[PDB]
């Protein structure tokens, strides 16, 4: 079957790679082509007669679409199931395909944006070259000219799962706190009906508030317009949520309340609003 | 800059 | 008395009006309890918040944040110091007209 299924990944499509993806089962098991030479399989390799089949489909993707795109997709998908790294080589060609992909808007492409953000964020290999680059299309394309807001819901989703861990420091501050600013600026301007990646936003802004303070304190100072905006969004439970940790920040006493609120705090990010229900609050959660 | 932050509790002026 | 003041605050949260009012009557009952060493730098450092710069988004905003603020301030019993300058300045550019004639 090793000689005849390398038969459907030639991306003879016709709606069949939904089938191959039931092969992702067997490479669960090791997949070893990529911690080690390809020749370290045991009679079911022949996974270098399919790993040289997701290598050179960059080919037609790259030297110009949905048709090869879902195909790079389910390929990349099921290589990098079990295995999460990959030679940097096919990165470097395959990533250029999705900055092709993004200028081109001018409905399958989402997904494959998904797919992609999804097999992408996993390892980060490149010497600060490229990177800067892939973040650069990042806050340029996902949270500024994105149509959809699935992709900025998964942008969110990635960039939270990156500033989740803590163990191994595979992100930085610097592009950390580019990506948030870009958010809190984009996020909430060209989407604010979709409620749900604004909450998304908002509860990663309030994670990063809350945990590993310790660590990150210089972020915070940029990132005072989304926690206002949290803080007046008309939803009870991120209101209830930004303001449990606003008040804990500052001494329980009325005066030292009144001055905070009266000389250190900057209205000027909340925008036409009635802050001085915000005061209220502070004022009447001391007592 | 100094370790400074918008989001402290820096109130500053209580008897200036 | 937690489970009163937490309604109270969610319901001035969803009503502009009759939460600003909120303000202008709890504001003073506040000035009343604060001694005169915290009520006289508050005083004093009350105008340079009066004025406080880019605060300014609120000059098209109907029940604009100032106008509620200088209303409180002015409602207490011992608020001598206010520069009649701010005040006609906040006369003009938010919507305290006639308290602000009233005032000066």
């Amino acid at each position: 079957l090793q000689r005849g299924i390398a038969a459907c990944m030639t991306c003879g499509n016709t709606k069949v790679l939904r089938a191959v993806h039931s092969l992702l089962s067997r490479l669960m098991s090791i997949f070893p082509t990529e911690p080690s030479t390809s020749s370290v399989a045991s009679k079911y390799e022949e996974e270098c007669l399919y790993a040289a089949v997701g290598k050179v489909i960059y080919e037609g993707l790259t030297n110009y679409n949905p048709s090869q795109l879902f195909g790079t997709l389910m390929i990349l998908k099921s290589a990098c199931s079990n295995n999460p790294s990959y030679i940097d080589r096919l990165i470097s060609v395959f990533m250029r395909s999705l900055q092709k992909m993004v200028r081109e808007h001018l409905g399958t492409s989402e997904l494959v944006m998904l797919s992609l953000e999804l097999v992408k964020t996993r390892l980060a290999v490149m010497s600060m070259e490229m990177r800067k680059n892939f973040i650069q299309a990042i806050l340029t394309s996902l949270i500024e000219k994105s149509p959809d807001a699935k992709i900025l819901r998964a942008v969110v989703k990635i960039v939270e799962e990156w500033v989740k861990n803590n163990s191994n420091q595979t992100p930085t501050l610097r592009e950390k706190s580019i990506l948030l600013v870009k958010m809190m600026t984009y996020i909430e301007k060209r989407f604010p009906e979709d409620l749900e990646l604004n909450a998304q936003f908002l509860d990663l802004v309030n994670y990063v508030y809350r945990d590993e303070t310790l660590s990150g304190s210089e972020l915070t100072a940029k990132l005072e317009p989304a926690f206002l905006s949290g803080l007046r969004c008309a939803q009870p439970l991120i209101r209830a949520k930004f303001f449990e940790v606003f008040d804990n920040s500052m001494k329980r006493r009325v005066y030292e309340r009144l001055l905070y609120v009266t000389c250190s705090q900057n209205w000027e990010a909340m925008g036409n609003h009635f802050w001085i229900k915000q005061c209220i609050e502070l004022l009447l959660a001391v007592c | 800059v100094p370790p400074r932050s918008l989001f402290d509790r820096a109130t500053p002026g209580l008897l200036k | 008395t937690g489970a009163l003041l937490s309604a109270f605050v969610q319901l001035c949260h969803i009503s502009t009006t009759l939460a600003e009012k909120t303000w202008v009557q709890l504001f003073p009952r506040l000035w009343k309890i604060l001694s005169d060493r915290q009520q006289h730098a508050l005083a004093g450092e009350i105008s340079p918040f009066l004025c406080s710069g880019s605060h300014q988004v609120q000059r098209d905003c109907q029940p604009s944040a100032l106008n509620c603020f200088v209303e409180a301030m002015s409602q207490c019993v011992p608020p001598i110091p206010i520069r009649p300058c701010v005040l006609k300045y906040l006369g003009k550019t938010h919507n305290l007209w006639f308290r602000s004639t009233l005032m000066l």
